[PDB]
């Protein structure tokens, strides 16, 4: 929406955006835990080529 | 034989010019919506 | 291939061979300059300069090693056939003089009356 | 867009833009490079006069 009169657009080609936060489990004692995306950062990706 | 040895003599090559824009540019009379023309041979 | 989607190397395949190498190029220094189809020693190549050259620019010399057809000698000198012939860079002229001078051929016809001479171009040691 | 408040419009008599990023060859032992256009750097041309 407008912000002190700018006008900021839609951002176009993003086709898709995916959300992958981690995935964790408690085997046993350890903890195994496959870290997703920081929060606070995000990657571009040029798909599957 | 080469073609420099027959550069200098200019009458036997093909002459083709290099066609572009020339001359002067029109000058325009500016000053007449500005005044009230008054013409008479007797001033 | 800019932004290609994976890394890649390259493998140069040499090969020594560039050019014939019957004529070289030569650019001209402030005092030296060229007629087409005559004989100078620019930058240390004797050669045919194939074209007009004045100053500043680049000037073909031709140094197939063929036989050629000259004049342009010291006609004091006997050009009997076969004899050695030089360049004489100070005069700019062909002379079997050698002494400090460059050897660029051997004469093959020797001085007619018109002082023409034909004459192998020898390679440019 | 309409940055703080202020309504820009869109350049026109701009006919054709062309983007001319340079070329190179690595030849034998030498490299030959056609230089393009330098970033940031650009050349506003009358056509085909």
């Amino acid at each position: 929406h407008l912000l002190n009169g700018s006008m900021y657009p839609s951002i176009k080609n993003i086709s898709t955006v995916i959300y992958y936060d981690g995935w964790e489990v408690t085997v046993g004692k350890k903890t195994y835990s496959y870290k997703g995306v920081t929060p606070g950062k995000g990657y571009l990706i040029r798909p599957k080529r | 034989m080469t073609f420099s040895s027959t550069s200098n003599l200019k009458e036997l090559l093909r002459k083709v010019v290099l066609d572009v824009e020339l001359g002067r540019e029109q000058v325009q009379l500016l000053y007449k919506p500005i005044y009230d023309s008054i013409a008479d041979s007797n001033l | 291939f800019k932004g290609q989607p994976t890394p890649s190397t390259i493998t140069q395949i040499t090969r020594a061979k560039i050019s014939d190498g019957k004529s070289v190029r030569v650019i001209l220094s402030e005092g030296e300059s060229t007629k087409t189809q005559q004989f100078y020693l620019i930058n240390g190549f004797f050669g045919v300069a194939m074209q007009d050259g004045e100053k500043g620019d680049e000037v073909t010399l031709q140094i197939e090693q063929a036989e050629y057809e000259t004049d342009n000698i010291v006609t004091s000198e006997a050009f009997e056939a076969g004899k050695l012939i030089y360049w004489d860079n100070t005069a700019k002229k062909f002379t079997t003089t050698s002494a400090s001078n460059r050897l660029v051929g051997r004469v093959t016809d020797g001085k007619d009356s018109n002082n023409v001479i034909w004459f192998i171009l020898l390679p440019q040691q």
